[PDB]
């Protein structure tokens, strides 16, 4: 989780990002 | 006679009044 | 000037519509706007009194309608995606 | 058995290092995450 | 002021890659 990588930066125009059903805690 | 020389990197200037950060633009 | 509250605005002919808040974004003395990776106006500085206001889109969100099949109930539970529960 | 355990215990270890000292193991994952985001920005810029 | 070097360039339509910094000051550029 460190070796991999703003979220709302591309959310300016209706481009939303629905959260995944499974949460990185469940996974 | 004009004596040339090597500009190196000088001569950059804020092209606008916009602010940015950490952003190669 | 109003804060923390969705407003239309114009600053100095810069317009847009947002939620103007208080922001530590240290703007440059001659710098007017801010901007952002996506090239979308972000911070501004109040022309009269010089200070760094954020901006922020309004809300969006979808509206999802949770339902047990109408065969069971008529009762639905709306879900407003991706907002903080006020603007409802 | 003893030997194998060590071989295996050791073997685990290197992974940490393979992962710690290198950003190029996860390229795949790391990529997907780009291409998406990569493709958003494009989508956005189109607004302008 | 007559009883000291100076220079002249000329600007050209180059395209640069700036790099702003956190404070917002251009800390580098690439032609
Ligand atoms: C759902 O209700 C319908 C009538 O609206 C009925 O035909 C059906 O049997 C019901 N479903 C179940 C699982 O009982
Ligand atoms: C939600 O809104 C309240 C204001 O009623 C605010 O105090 C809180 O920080 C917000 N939290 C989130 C997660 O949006
Ligand atoms: C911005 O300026 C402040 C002034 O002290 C300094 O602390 C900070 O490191 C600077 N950051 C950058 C990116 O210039």
């Amino acid at each position: 989780f460190n070796k991999v990588t703003l979220i709302c930066a591309q959310k300016f125009n209706g481009l939303t990002v629905l959260p995944p059903l499974l949460t990185d805690e469940m996974i | 006679p004009p004596a040339y020389t090597n500009s190196f990197t000088r001569g950059v200037y804020y092209p606008d009044k916009v602010f940015r950060s950490s952003v190669l633009h | 000037l109003v804060k923390n509250k969705c407003v239309n605005f114009n600053f100095n002919g810069l317009t847009g519509t947002g939620v103007l808040t208080e922001s530590n974004k240290k703007f440059l003395p001659f710098q007017q706007f801010g901007r952002d990776i996506a090239d979308t106006t972000d911070a501004v500085r109040d022309p009269q009194t010089l200070e760094i206001l954020d901006i922020t889109p309004c809300s969006f969100g979808g509206v999802s309608v949770i339902t047990p099949g109408t065969n069971t109930s008529n009762q639905v539970a709306v879900l407003y995606q991706d907002v903080n529960c006020t603007e409802v | 058995q003893k030997l194998i355990a060590n071989q295996f215990n050791s073997a685990i270890g290197k992974i940490q290092d393979s992962l710690s000292s290198t950003a190029s193991a996860l390229g795949k994952l790391q990529d997907v995450v780009n291409q998406n985001a990569q493709a958003l920005n494009t989508l956005v810029k189109q607004l302008s | 002021a007559l009883h000291a070097a100076y220079y002249v360039g000329y600007l050209q339509p180059r395209t640069f890659l700036l790099k702003y910094n956190e404070n917002g000051t251009i800390t580098d550029a690439v032609d």
